[PDB]
RNA sequence: UUGACAUUGUGAAG
RNA sequence: GUUCUUUGUAAAGUGCCUUCGAAGAGUCGAGUUGUUUGGGAAUGCAGCUCUAAGUGGGUGGUAAAUUCCAUCUAAAGCUAA
RNA sequence: CUUAGUAACGGCGAGUGAAGCGGCAAAAGCUCAAAUUUGAAAUCUGGUACCUUCGGUGCCCGAGUUGUAAUUUGGAGAGGG
C-alpha cells in the first residue's frame, strides 16, 4: 500500500518538498497550546509501526518542548560547595526532551495509558512531539486481547517510571559489555556489588 | 573466648596498658597508607621496595582463560596412570604395548621434564611439552604426540 | 599508620557498608521451603519427570574445551532428525532452542541418539482421557545421564617418525609470525 | 578450512567432522527487493536532492573527486559512508547530463 | 560583552 | 470419574518442485560540550551542530588508511518461577 | 558460589574496581509494523427488547477505507503446482 512510500519520503527531510511542508506546520503548532489535542496523527505510517490502531481508545497529542541544557536552580549562581561543583550554565538534563514532553501530557490525561511518540518537527527554541495514548477504561480496549495487557496495573504512569522506548534508552537497558553498569538497573547493580554477604559457616 | 583476654587483666590499672605519656589517641600519623612517602618512608623503602611507580605495559580487557596451562613434570608422569595397572606397566616394558596418558584428561597443559622417569616405553599425549621432557621420554623408548 | 613488616592490606570499608549486610540465616529454612516447593509442583504437574530433557554440547574456551556438559535445547536440525516437529517436541518434555547451530557430526549424532532414546522410554497419554496409571518419576536427567566420550584406548604401539615435537610446535609458532612479512616480500617482487 | 590438529600456528585446534548448517534467514536482512527498489528510486525523482548532494556535485564536476569525497566526509560520519555518497553521486551525474 | 552555527526565506547590484 | 451437546463441506500439522521473501530515520553514525564508568585517542547518558545505508547495519576493550574473517539483526511490544 | 581485591582507573597519591568462562537454584516462551478480503469491513463501542447475566441473541445509530478482522515476524514465511 501506500505506507511504504510514506516511510522513505519521510526521511528526504531536507528534500524542497518536505521543507517547504515543515515550515508551514511549525507555524500552525506555535499558534495553539503547548499542549492540545491532535484530531488524527499526521505521520500515520509512523504511528502504525509504534502500537496505533485507528480504533476508539486512541488518543493522539501533540506538544512542544523548549530546548537548550538544564540552568541549575541556584540562587545567584552560588553553589556553596567545593569547585568540582560550581557549573551552572553547561549542564545537561539526564532525561530526553521527548521523555519530558510524554511525562506533562501524562498528567494533562491522566485517566490514560503513555504508550509511545515520535518526533515531528522542531525550531530554535521548542522541538514538537505527537503522543500516543491508549484508554483502558474503553471495552474495545479490555475486550481486545492485543492490548488489554495495559489495563494491568503494573502499567500505570509508563512515562513516569522509564518503561517507554524513550525511557528504556535513558536508562541504558541494553545487552552486551558496553551496559554492564546499567544492564539491570544500576541503582540495583550497585547494591549487589557493594552488599557483603556472611553465610552461617564463614567462608 | 573473652574470659582469656588481656583485657580481663588490666582491669584497675588505670592505662589498661597504653602507657601514661603516649596515651592513645585517635589516629596519631594518619590512617591507612597515609604518609608512605614522607613520613613512612623508611618503613617502605625496607619490607616493601617497589611499591611506587609503574613498570609494564598495560593490556585491556585481560582474559585469564587464554593462559591456562597447568605444568606436569616428568617425576609425577606415572602417577596419572592408576594405581591397579601401575604394577603391570612397570614389569612388562614392551613395544606395541605401551600405556597411553592423557595429559590433556588430566587437567595439564604443559609437560616439563624434571624427575627421571623408569625405563618403561609410554605414550604421552599433551598440547606442549620442553625440549628436554620430550628427549627423556624419548630415551626410555616412548613417544610424545600432539593434541589439540 | 604503617608500622612492622607486614602485607599491604585492600580492606574496602570506606562506605556505610553496615547498612548493606547480609547475612544468610534463613539458609535452612529456604532449602525446606524448595524441598516444599518441588514436593508440590511434582504433585500438581503430571505424573511428567519435572524436569525438560537437555542435549550433550560442547563447552567452550580452550581451558575447557575437553569437556562436554548439558545444554540449552535441541536444534532444529536435531530435532527434525529424530523424526518429530519442534511445536510437539515442546508439549512433550523436550528443550528446543532454536539459536544454537550445528558443525560437528559427533555431537549432531550423540544428540539424535538422545531423542531416539528418550522417545522409547516414554508413554504418551492419549488426549481421549484414559490415562493408565503409571509411576512418577521425579527425574529426566538422571533417566538418560551424560557421559564423556572415548578418547583412545588404553595401550597401543609406540610408533616414532624422528620428528621431534618440541621442533614441530616452534616451526608452526615461527611460520605463523613471519607469515604477513613473507607474503609482503614475495609481493613486492 | 582444516584444523592442522596441534595446539599452536595458523589453524590449530582439533579435526572433528565438519557440518554446515542451513542458512539463516536472518542474515539477509539488508538485501534489498523488488519491491523496496521500486519505492527508493520513483521517490529519488520526487523529492529530488538535498542541499548538500547538490554541493557534492558541484565539487565532482568542478574540483574532482577526490575533494569531494572529503567534503563528504565532514557532512557524514565514517569516511567509508562518504565514498558510498560520493559514488552515488557520480551515477546521477552520469545520466543527469552525461546521457 | 564579542564571534560562529542554528532559527533563516525572497529580489537585485557592485 | 460420570453427564448434556457435535462443534465442521471448519481448523491444524507434515513431503516434493518453482517463483518470491516487504523487516521500524532527525534514527544509526560523526563532531563538540557537560556528566558518569574499571572502560584507559574517550563506558553509558544528555544538550547543540551535522546527518546515513540495503550483498546493508551494529559489535569484535589503542587512534588511522587498506584487504579479509567471525558473530548477531538496533532505532516497536508482552511474559510465570 | 567463584572469577577477584583480579584486568583496569587513580596529585598512578590516598584510594577505587567490573566482565566472559565453570558449578548451582529456577526454567517458558513469544507478537506487532511493513502484503489487495477486493467475487463482497469479513471488525468494533454504545443504545434498545429479551434471555440461561463477570455474558448472550435480534434490531437500530455510530466508529472506521487517512485501514478495523483473518493470514505472516526472520527460528522464518508467503503466492501457485
Ligand atoms: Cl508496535
Ligand atoms: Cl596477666
Ligand atoms: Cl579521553
Ligand atoms: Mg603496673
Ligand atoms: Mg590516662
Ligand atoms: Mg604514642
Ligand atoms: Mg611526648
Ligand atoms: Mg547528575
Ligand atoms: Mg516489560
Ligand atoms: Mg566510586
Amino acid at each position: 500500500g501506500a505506507y511504504k512510500y510514506l516511510e522513505e519520503l519521510q526521511r528526504k527531510k531536507q528534500s524542497d518538498v518536505l521543507r517547504f511542508l515543515q515550515r508551514v506546520r511549525v507555524w500552525e503548532y506555535r499558534q495553539k497550546n503547548v499542549i492540545h489535542r491532535a484530531a488524527r496523527p499526521t505521520r500515520p505510517d509512523k504511528a502504525r509501526r509504534l502500537g496505533y490502531k485507528a480504533k476508539q481508545g486512541f488518543v493522539i497529542y501533540r506538544v512542544r518542548v523548549r530546548r537548550g541544557n538544564r540552568k541549575r536552580p541556584v540562587p545567584k549562581g552560588a553553589t556553596y560547595g567545593k569547585p568540582t561543583n560550581q557549573g551552572v550554565n553547561e549542564l545537561k538534563y539526564q532525561r530526553s526532551l521527548r521523555a519530558t514532553a510524554e511525562e506533562r501530557v501524562g498528567r494533562r490525561a491522566a485517566n490514560l495509558r503513555v504508550l509511545n511518540s515520535y518526533w515531528v518537527n522542531q525550531d530554535s527554541t521548542y522541538k514538537y512531539f505527537e503522543v500516543i495514548l491508549v484508554d483502558p477504561q474503553h471495552k474495545a480496549i479490555r475486550r481486545d486481547a492485543r492490548y488489554n495487557w495495559i489495563c494491568d496495573p503494573v502499567h500505570k504512569h509508563r512515562e513516569a517510571r522509564g518503561l517507554t522506548a524513550t525511557g528504556k534508552k535513558s536508562r541504558g537497558i541494553n545487552k552486551g559489555h558496553k551496559f554492564n553498569n546499567t544492564k539491570a538497573g544500576r541503582r540495583k547493580t550497585w547494591k549487589r556489588q557493594n552488599t557483603l554477604s556472611l553465610w552461617r559457616y564463614r567462608k | 573466648p573473652s574470659r582469656f583476654t588481656k583485657t580481663r587483666k588490666h582491669r584497675g590499672h588505670v592505662s589498661a596498658g597504653k602507657g601514661r605519656i603516649g596515651k592513645h589517641r585517635k589516629h596519631p600519623g594518619g590512617r591507612g597508607m597515609a604518609g608512605g612517602q614522607h613520613h613512612h618512608r623508611i618503613n617502605m623503602d625496607k619490607y616493601h621496595p617497589g611499591y611506587f611507580g609503574k613498570v609494564g605495559m598495560r593490556y585491556f580487557h585481560k582474559q585469564q582463560a587464554h593462559f591456562w596451562k597447568p605444568v606436569l613434570n616428568l617425576d609425577k608422569l606415572w602417577t596419572l596412570i592408576p594405581e591397579d595397572k601401575r604394577d603391570q606397566y612397570l614389569k612388562s616394558a614392551s613395544k606395541e604395548t605401551a600405556p597411553v596418558i592423557d595429559t590433556l584428561a588430566a587437567g595439564y597443559g604443559k609437560i616439563l621434564g624434571k624427575g627421571r622417569i623408569p625405563n618403561v616405553p609410554v605414550i604421552v599425549k599433551a598440547r606442549f611439552v620442553s625440549k628436554l621432557a620430550e628427549e627423556k621420554i624419548r630415551a626410555a623408548g616412548g613417544v610424545v604426540e600432539l593434541i589439540a | 599508620a604503617i608500622s612492622k613488616n607486614l602485607p599491604i592490606l585492600k580492606n574496602h570499608f570506606r562506605k556505610h557498608w553496615q547498612e548493606r549486610v547480609k547475612v544468610h540465616f534463613d539458609q535452612a529454612g529456604k532449602k525446606v521451603s524448595r524441598r516444599n516447593a518441588r514436593a508440590t509442583r511434582a504433585a500438581k504437574i503430571a505424573p511428567r519427570p519435572l524436569d525438560l530433557l537437555r542435549p550433550v554440547v560442547r563447552a567452550p574456551t580452550v581451558k575447557y574445551n575437553r569437556k562436554v556438559r548439558a545444554g540449552r535445547g535441541f536444534t532444529l536440525a536435531e530435532v527434525k532428525a529424530a523424526g518429530l516437529t519442534a511445536a510437539y517436541a515442546r508439549t512433550i518434555g523436550i528443550a528446543v532452542d532454536h539459536r544454537r547451530q550445528n558443525r560437528n557430526q559427533e555431537i549432531f549424532d550423540a544428540n539424535v541418539q538422545r531423542l531416539k532414546e528418550y522417545q522409547s522410554k516414554i508413554i504418551v497419554f492419549p488426549r481421549n482421557g484414559k490415562a493408565p496409571e503409571a509411576e512418577q518419576v521425579l527425574s529426566a536427567a538422571a533417566t538418560f545421564p551424560i557421559a564423556q566420550p572415548a578418547t583412545d584406548v588404553e595401550a597401543r604401539a609406540v610408533q616414532d617418525n624422528g620428528e621431534s615435537a618440541f621442533r614441530t610446535l616452534r616451526l608452526a609458532r615461527s611460520e605463523k609470525k613471519f607469515r604477513g612479512i613473507r607474503e609482503k616480500r614475495a609481493r613486492e617482487k | 578450512t582444516v584444523k592442522t590438529g596441534i595446539a599452536i600456528g595458523l589453524n590449530k585446534g582439533k579435526k572433528v567432522t565438519s557440518m554446515t548448517p542451513a542458512p539463516k534467514i536472518s542474515y539477509k536482512k539488508g538485501a534489498a527487493s523488488n519491491r523496496t527498489k521500486f519505492v527508493r528510486s520513483l521517490v529519488r525523482e520526487i523529492a529530488g536532492l538535498s542541499p548538500y548532494e547538490r554541493r557534492l556535485i558541484d565539487l565532482i564536476r568542478n574540483s574532482g573527486e577526490k575533494r569531494a569525497r572529503k567534503v563528504a566526509k565532514k557532512r557524514l560520519g565514517s569516511f567509508t559512508r562518504a565514498k558510498a555518497k560520493v559514488e552515488e553521486m557520480n551515477n546521477i551525474i552520469a545520466a543527469s547530463r552525461r546521457h
